[PDB]
C-alpha cells in the first residue's frame, strides 16, 4: 500500500523519524469492561488494520503558519 | 474486461464468456527533482460511481506511488 | 571502460534500468548458415565485446520533441 520515495528521493530527506519513546506507559483496552459492559461488540478485522484518512484527515504548513499554530487536534 | 487488451477484445468476438485477472503496470516519467504521490485504488464492483476524497480513496485496497519512482508500478 | 557517476551522482537518478523482458524468444545465430553458405567467416574476437559508437551513433532529446517523435530508427 504504502510506497515512500525511498528508492529515488536520493538522501536529501530523512525516512525514519529518530525519537525518543513517548514519557507514558502503555494503557489497557477491552479487558476492563469485559466484566461489566452488556456487550463486548467486535469489529471487522479488516478494519483493525488498515490505516485509513481519518476524517480529520487534512491539514496545512505554510511559512505564513507561526510556531504554536495547532494543525490539528483528536480527541480519542 | 477484455476492452482492455485489443488482442483479447479481438478475441471476445469468438466467445461468449471470460474470467480471469489482469495486470496493470502504471508507468511515470520524472527526475530526481520533483515530488509528489499518486494513489490508485481498487474499487469493487457493485460501488458506484459517487466522487471521492483522496482520504476515502484510502480506504480502499490501495497503492500510493512517489513520483520519482523509476520501475514501474505494478497492481493486479 | 565505462564510469557512470553512481559514486557522486547522489541518489537522483535510477542506476540500473528495471524493466519486464523482451516479449520474443531468442533467435539463432550461425548455426543455421553452416550447411549452406559457401564459407562461414569469422570475426575478429577484439570487435566481439567492445561496444562503439555505431554510425548512427547520436541522438537528441529537447522539450521541443513531442511524444511520437523518432530519436533513432535502426536496422539489422
Amino acid at each position: 500500500s504504502s510506497v515512500d520515495g525511498a528508492s529515488g528521493a536520493g538522501q536529501l530527506v530523512p525516512e525514519v523519524n529518530a525519537s525518543d519513546p513517548l514519557a507514558m506507559d502503555p494503557v489497557a483496552g477491552s479487558s476492563t469492561a469485559v466484566a461489566t459492559a452488556g456487550q463486548v461488540n467486535p469489529i471487522d478485522p479488516w478494519i483493525i488494520n488498515n490505516f485509513v484518512q481519518a476524517p480529520q484527515g487534512e491539514f496545512t504548513i505554510s511559512p505564513n503558519n507561526t510556531p504554536g499554530d495547532v494543525l490539528f487536534d483528536l480527541s480519542l | 474486461g477484455p476492452h482492455l487488451n485489443p488482442f483479447l477484445l479481438h478475441l471476445s468476438q469468438m466467445y461468449n464468456g471470460w474470467v480471469g485477472n489482469m495486470r496493470v503496470r502504471i508507468m511515470l516519467a520524472g527526475n530526481a527533482f520533483t515530488a509528489g504521490k499518486i494513489i490508485v485504488s481498487c474499487i469493487p464492483p457493485g460501488f458506484g460511481s459517487h466522487n471521492l476524497t483522496i482520504a476515502q480513496a484510502t480506504l480502499f485496497p490501495h497503492v500510493i506511488a512517489d513520483v520519482r519512482t523509476l520501475d514501474p508500478i505494478e497492481v493486479p
